[PDB]
């Protein structure tokens, strides 16, 4: 899946076209297209957990904007797809409208219409022989939930309670007929495991980025690398999980063990559960692995380096404002203002010429 | 709720879902790496008998047809896989695949871990298996199936699906633009081919005419006599089912046009009969060689081909004698693939020229065996 | 189907509700509950030809106007619906906005997705096979014609080029367990004609006014029964061409022969085709008829009385003029104006107060 | 394109689409004027041997399911209608028609000016036909087809029907909210009754059930002794194809029960037993009543009740014993309806009360029995 980053280019043209405007691209591997399909939607890093709707069901014009994306194409279309669906529109309907093979539509309306079943059945209406339907598709505990009406935490403690879990099977460019020594792998629903985790050595967990974007570029990826070659180097057990097609993070030979998957708590949890490392690193991958270092720690996860805790010192305002005020350091005039009025009072408090953070 | 279920010798359990006919099937389990040509495969008379499990896990996204039949009719005992598409879409299309599957009463199971299934015979080597797809399968009586089975090694086969009486084929190949062709008039064909079924597939025949070849197509059994008395260009030794037993009929009848100077070409099967009738040995491979990604070697350009394969069987390269020369061999496993006689105009390829499905890289091989047949009727 | 009237009532809530608005209806039979419906469309004295659109395919806004009209039913609902399945809406989809059983729903589908062919493969794609499955559809000539680009005329001698006509049914109260000596009937497209018209006897046939509107009353009708039953007194076959099931026109005791059907070109010519009357009376049932008047009578109907140029030397303005003038008779000053600055000049002429007739 | 035809012994031709099974079907033509019903018609046995036509167009628009089955399995020979529905649209159910026609592999036609076809069976009285579905149905055959045929006009149907070994029936009618009830316990019900199976639908069973009795479903050849040996509370005869012959089996049995006082109640065929049994003549009728409207004349009350009927053959009235008296007529023809023996406690009656389907109007004939039991229970 492409990753695009409009909303920094307002004034841009942002229809999808010949010439091409995206900055990254994500890549999943799934045991079934829907698997894959939602696995990649959720590693986006766009804040999808996968089909999450864009117009609402009562909107008495989302037909209308749903056909516009639909006849020409967005970075949102995927989207709007499941969309055009939960509002009636035939498979038929949007094959002449985007073009796109009945194959795959068919494909996110059947996900579309089990979605809907959870939201009739609510939390209760997942039995274990259900959820597993549900995840052997791709679908994310985080999607469930909101479907649900739950935490993400809440479905993830049920999979725990029906000892549902992911089995992680592995690349090796034959579809079985050899045996392989690489462990290149992914996870799905299935039965046998083959991840068969070491229980030898001292094993670092390095988080990537996921696809790149304007400001989570290929610096990120380059860290990375760096601190598995580094630490393996040292002997350590080096695994890589990360979901970007296009760096050397995701180069088979840059670590000891890689996990092609979404950098994701749901995803990432479960990796560790099964490999159970001595730390992990979350300040390398950029914004992506870092808004996940509070979760995983207390979920459990053995968080190396500067701790999250830290981290958010650092990045909230009012944790670092004051740190800085304890120091004794200069930083410039501040203020939070809720109201325009008020504002405009602080303003001349502050001085004029301002910077205007949301 | 539609149940299935798989069940191996060892007792290795499969449940699934039902696609195809209601009942049981069982048979020897294999797997096949293709990840195009599934109907194809499943009309392949060398799949008699056998288990079909597909590595690619949409299996049917493009429907169905006849033009993609490569025999009179579905040959595979049971068909495994993971997963079974909703629609199929095709312009070709003219059947889904479940629809076809019962209609070919074939009993079939998705939503198996087919990984785990090809990882178990890859480590384990092939094994015999019974599904059972059905209101409520029963475990034990599958596993019985299972055990009971007699099995493949030390069956003849191709007896089973050899045609009664003889017959004429005239048939070229399949053009996106026109299709499968009409049969061609005998007085359009130079050459005269005699063709052994021993569960032939229709590629095979129709690539033949393509180059010339007016066929005579005849039963397993047929004598070498009856056959001399045809005055063919060449004999050919279709593929089939299991492998031949240095006692049976055609061995003796081969050895005569060995005496000949009649050209003689042999695939797959016919390979190994070719070769047995040459005075080596064939042997049963652990789990075989069933996909179309296959690399081979023609030891004599060294060259590469991508080959198709589908066979159990295999020749030792051990045991050669010496009018038998190596031509090709799998880059894969170094196992044999080709041969030529010294002596005589025989050669046979372990592979599938004719592919369908597969690569068409060892097409060439038909070109040989015109050159022989041209060279023959020069003399 | 009902027959309303809101463009009589401007500032009206045009929505249906539990208080009846319809000032009238029109009934159709049909072997088929297809061929029923586009027969009593094609009888509704609205214009309609069958399902004729509403909305254009290339408005973008189509879906939303559409989505109004099914999720709360206005007179035009019927046309909404089929306009829904030609923009790409699911019978699942129209179900949930409209509570219309999907029996029905998937019916005028079909009828859609047939409509479809027709404009694909245009008149010449009319073969007989083709075009009688059409008929045997309940599709008028007029609506075919539309499709294909052509007069109805066209379609109309494509059918006597195949000598594609309908059948007569009768109405017996059994379904044909015991005859009858009563002549009610319908057309259909089928094999058996139980018409058998008399050869007998001078027959003079009535036209009714389909459905009664604002204008359009119990009146006309009143005068449609009169005729029949004079003349039928005096001696005559009486033949009543009716859809309207609330009157005295449609009851089968009025006259000798009642033909239950759609007051149209195409019906009519039909009925007299085989019945070959002696003379056609179209005088009497209001507009409808009064409409009908050239095309029967250039199509080789004895119409009678009145004549249909007559009829139109007064209804048509230019005609009419002339003649007061011949007769040297008193008329309102008048002009027919173009544009707007042309009126207020001859307007002018004219004086106020204005009369603006369009 | 999926064609199917219809001829007539008098070489009448139907031609439309196929809707069911693959085939021929061979039997006398009936038209029926429900219409709501149609599947329990189609599983009615008294409908067997014979192909039936339905005068209402739209025919499958509820599509299936189980409890509106009146047998074991459909009975019509083949089916005839003027028009499938796209889709079946009802809460209950569970097949749309055509898969079920196909299920029980019956040959069907849809299409058809059925109109025509029933005026032409109404005017002519009934014919035998042939309705054959296929790539390219012969007419000509299906000509020979249908005038070879034997008929039903002396063919013992009720022996291919009935039952081969006697069993137990309590089960009691559906209802909306529950469905249909699980069958009582045998001390649930205080009556006993036995009753002879000459092809008898579920509903019948079911409302006797429904009022008190417990049953045993007797082989229609069973013989007066071996039941008597029962014991019975009252005896019922059921409704069946054809018609009996003065000679048969089941005449002789009545006639023994009807010189004990044991209460006797025959529906239909049952009825027609019944008057046979007492001396009276059967006449088979010019088409029958077929139909879920016609009108039935209670004499006695002067009342009038619609019925449910489903009968070719019928009891002559002028042949009629003196220890017979008419209870019932028709309003639609006049034909005899019902009769009750002043000798005995042994009533019965042409139509359904049973209905299934058809109105309710005549369900309290099943009271009358009920208090012959219960005062036979009281001496
Ligand atoms: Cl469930
Ligand atoms: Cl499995
Ligand atoms: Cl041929
Ligand atoms: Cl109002
Ligand atoms: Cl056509
Ligand atoms: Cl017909
Ligand atoms: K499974
Ligand atoms: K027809």
């Amino acid at each position: 899946i492409p990753r695009f980053n409009f909303e920094k280019f307002a004034g841009a043209n942002d229809r999808l076209t010949t010439q091409m405007k995206s900055v990254g691209e994500v890549m999943a591997i799934g045991r079934t297209q829907q698997e894959s399909l939602q696995k990649a939607l959720r590693g986006l890093e766009v804040g999808a957990t996968g089909f999450d709707p864009k117009v609402s069901l009562d909107d008495p014009e989302a037909l209308t904007k749903i056909r516009r994306e639909l006849k020409d194409a967005g970075a949102d279309r995927i989207w709007y797809i499941a969309d055009a669906f939960r509002a009636g529109l035939s498979v038929d309907g949007v094959f002449n409208l985007t073009n796109i093979d009945r194959w795959f539509l068919v494909q996110i309306e059947e996900l579309v219409r089990l979605e809907e079943k959870v939201a009739e059945v609510g939390i209760t209406g997942l039995n274990a022989d259900f959820l597993r339907q549900l995840k052997r598709k791709g679908f994310a505990d985080a999607r469930l939930a909101k479907l649900a009406g739950v935490r993400e935490a809440e479905i993830r403690k049920l999979r725990d309670q029906y000892d549902l879990h992911p089995v992680y099977k592995r690349v090796d460019t034959c579809a079985a007929e050899f045996a392989t020594d690489t462990a290149y792998m992914y996870s799905t629903y299935e039965e046998e495991c083959e991840a068969n985790p070491s229980t030898d050595r001292e094993k670092i967990m390095v988080l990537g980025g996921g696809p790149n974007r304007i400001g989570q570029g290929i610096e990120f990826d380059y860290c990375c690398v760096h601190a598995s070659l580094a630490l393996r180097e040292d002997g350590y057990e080096t695994i890589m999980v990360n979901c970007n097609p296009e760096t050397v993070s995701t180069d088979y030979d840059t670590s000891d063990r890689l996990y092609f998957e979404p950098v994701t708590l749901e995803d990432v949890l479960e990796i560790v559960r099964i490999e159970k490392p001595k730390g992990v690193i979350v300040q390398y991958g950029g914004q992506t692995p870092l808004k996940l270092a509070r979760a995983l720690e207390a979920a459990g996860v053995p968080v190396i380096g500067t701790s999250p805790d830290a981290i958010d010192r650092a990045e909230d305002r009012e944790r670092f404002q004051h740190a800085v005020e304890r120091l004794k350091l200069k930083q410039p005039a501040n203020a939070t203002v809720t109201a325009i009025e008020m504002a405009v009072e602080k303003a001349k408090e502050i001085g004029y010429p301002l910077v205007v953070r949301p | 709720i539609k149940s299935a279920l798989l069940v191996l010798e060892d007792g290795t359990q499969f449940h699934g879902r039902a696609i195809g006919a209601t009942g049981s099937a069982v048979g020897e389990v294999v797997f096949n790496t293709s990840m195009t040509g599934y109907q194809e495969i499943l009309t392949d008379p060398s799949y008699s008998r056998q288990i079909v499990t597909l590595t690619y896990p949409h299996i049917g996204n493009v429907g169905t047809n006849d033009a993609d039949e490569e025999s009179s009719q579905v040959h595979a005992q049971g068909l495994v896989i993971r997963d079974l598409p909703l629609i199929a879409s095709n312009f070709r299309n003219t059947e889904d695949l479940s629809s076809y599957l019962k209609r070919h009463n074939i009993v079939a199971i998705a939503d198996i871990d087919t990984r785990k299934l090809t990882r178990l015979l890859r480590e384990k080597g092939a094994q015999n298996g019974c599904i059972i797809a059905g209101d409520n399968p029963d475990a034990a009586l599958a596993l019985e199936k299972a055990r009971a089975f007699p099995g493949l090694n030390g069956m003849d086969l191709a007896k089973e699906v050899t045609t009664a009486e003889a017959y004429s084929w005239t048939q070229g190949s399949w053009t996106l633009t026109g299709g499968l062709p009409e049969a061609k008039k005998e007085d359009e064909l130079p050459f005269h081919v005699v063709a052994y079924d021993f569960g032939a597939k229709r590629n095979i025949l129709r690539m033949l005419v393509d180059r010339g070849c007016r066929l005579t197509i005849v039963p397993a059994q047929t004598s070498a006599e009856d056959v001399l008395k045809m005055n063919p260009d060449g004999i050919f030794l279709s593929n089939g089912p299991g492998d031949p037993a240095p006692d049976d009929y055609a061995i003796t009848a081969i050895q005569k046009f060995l005496e000949t100077d009649i050209p003689v070409f042999g695939i797959c099967l016919g390979h190994q009969l070719l070769a047995l009738a040459s005075g080596a040995k064939t042997v049963k491979m652990k789990f075989g060689h069933h996909g179309g990604n296959h690399p081979v070697k023609d030891v004599e350009k060294n060259v590469v081909m991508i080959t198709a394969q589908n066979h159990g069987f295999a020749v030792d390269e051990a045991t050669l004698p010496a009018n038998l020369r190596v031509t090709h061999k799998s880059l894969f496993d170094g196992t044999l693939q080709g041969i030529h006689r010294t002596d005589k105009p025989a050669f046979s390829f372990q592979g599938h020229p004719e592919a369908s499905p597969g690569p068409h890289d060892a097409a060439p091989l038909f070109d040989h065996f015109i050159e022989l047949i041209e060279q023959y009727r020069k003399t």
